[PDB]
């Protein structure tokens, strides 16, 4: 995943 | 019973808010993973996948199968105090669970500060723009 | 910052509680060795003297300014579970207090099935009255  | 407040402490809460969570059967990183790691799902039109953490509120998105939403964690935002309580809910103290709730409370608020920070940042590049348009 | 429902499992709560409550310094049931013993202060007008457990939901009146509130409860409702706790509030493992929360939420079905009981026994002898001395 990864941030926003 | 939990005021709602206090829910989110729940494991099964948690798993609860993964409404059409894509990765199920198979994938590392279930509902049931990524709430062992605090995430609730938090969807938007515009991010369907998106997850927060419920106690240091740190948000992932652009999640995939083979995620270990643990590992995802601790490599993004480590700090976080929840991943440190190895603990299960009802074996801990209520001092341990109020001191915990305390501190969710200031990430909470270190949260919402970031945000004005990051909007004030937003506008600011608007005002900016615009004088240095009329300027030309 | 605790939610409401649940303050009386707090001392300090029950302690203020008693507002315009006799028995002070000098005297052994003081509103600190009230709330010790797990009560309340419920005050009427017919008898600001009530004072309830938040526990078992006993009842008592008549407080003598030498009466010792634990003493007083022991031997009228001795199976109050509260009584038997000898841990402070916040060394209270999160299970065991969901445990007493259960066992309190139970013992106030029982209190007010009790006071359904009497009022049906009330109603069911005055309806029987009432037909008996129809007959004649
Ligand atoms: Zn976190
Ligand atoms: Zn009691």
């Amino acid at each position: 995943a990864v941030p926003i | 019973t939990l005021p709602p407040a206090w829910q989110p402490f729940l494991k099964d809460h948690r798993i609860s808010t993964f409404k059409n969570w894509p990765f199920l059967e198979g994938c590392a990183c279930t509902p049931e993973r990524m709430a062992e790691a605090g995430f609730i799902h938090c969807p938007t039109e515009n991010e369907p996948d998106l997850a927060q953490c419920f106690f240091c509120f740190y948000e992932l998105e652009g999640w995939e199968p083979d995620d270990d939403p643990i590992e995802e964690h601790k490599k993004w935002s480590s700090g976080c105090a929840f991943l440190s309580v190895k603990k299960q809910f009802e074996e801990l103290t209520l001092g341990e669970f109020l001191k915990l709730d305390r501190e969710r409370a200031k990430n909470k608020i270190a949260k919402e500060t970031n945000n004005k920070k990051k909007e004030f940042e937003e506008t600011a590049k608007k005002v900016r723009r615009a004088i240095e348009q009329l300027a030309a």
